[PDB]
């Protein structure tokens, strides 16, 4: 009884809705805040040349540990809520802190255009 | 003969040879023993096995990981709370078998990755492509 992969999506890709309600992903972006009583976290990226913010939801991974101010990858499924913002519940949620953040781009960059190639 | 990087998304769907069983096509490409790297996302504990469902951000699979056996005092109470769970990285190298008409990997060697800067994933994710262009996806020999 397995999960769908967790698929790789850019933050922003997240944040301007790209990714429809349900799918499962793995997104990134630096911890800025942490709620433990909201059972929330947001993570940002910058991205040309504005802010992009990740609704992630941790109640699958409590007792969260939290390194606010560090770099996060979330793996979990996104969620349309009514009506804030849609919503990662996270299944699994790592500190990447100092991760060679362009590196980690142009990989999934270079994953998805093989892909295409094929 | 090497233990072949794939992605879990051609290991769950390349076809079965029929003339030699257990040995899997990727364009022509003979595939029986793989090596795959990726996230834990499920633990089933049997009384022989482990059972760990990995993902690799192409696809999940199970990875069955046969259960081995200072020595009890230094160490093993020590392994007793470092056990695999849930959100650690762990590589795999095995054979690929069916099972009850689901896909599986069954480990021939198994560990947790320490990858804090996710170093290694972002190398493998980086590799695949290449040995894909280089290798399996040239016609065989």
């Amino acid at each position: 009884m397995l999960p769908k992969p967790g698929t790789y999506y850019l933050p922003w890709e997240v944040s301007a809705g790209q990714v429809p309600d349900g799918s499962t992903l793995r997104t990134f972006g630096r911890l800025c805040l942490y709620d433990m009583i909201q059972s929330r976290v947001t993570l940002m990226a910058q991205h040309g040349s504005d802010q992009h913010q990740v609704l992630v939801c941790t109640k699958l991974v409590e007792p969260f540990h939290a390194q606010v101010g560090s770099l996060y990858i979330v793996l979990g499924e996104l969620q349309h809520q009514q009506d804030r913002g849609s919503v990662v519940k996270a299944r699994v949620l790592t500190c990447v802190e100092g991760m060679n953040l362009p590196l980690l781009e142009q990989a999934i960059r270079e994953q998805r255009l093989y892909k295409q190639e094929r | 003969l090497a233990f072949a990087k794939l992605y879990i998304r051609d290991i769950l769907d390349m076809k079965e040879s029929r003339q030699v069983p257990g040995v899997f096509l990727y364009n022509g490409h003979p595939i029986k023993q793989v090596d795959v790297l990726g996230t834990v996302i499920g633990v089933r504990e049997r009384d022989a096995f482990y059972s760990y469902g990995v993902d690799d951000s192409t696809g999940v699979i199970n990875c069955i990981c046969w259960k081995k056996l200072q020595l009890k005092k230094l160490q093993e109470t020590i392994e007793q709370k470092t056990k695999i769970e849930i959100g650690d990285t762990i590589r795999v190298r095995g054979s690929i078998r069916t099972y009850r008409e689901e896909r599986e990997i069954h480990a021939t060697t198994y560990y947790k990755v320490d990858d804090p800067v996710w170093n290694i994933q972002i190398a493998r994710m980086l590799e695949l492509p290449t040995i894909y262009r280089k290798v399996y996806d040239q016609p065989f020999h």
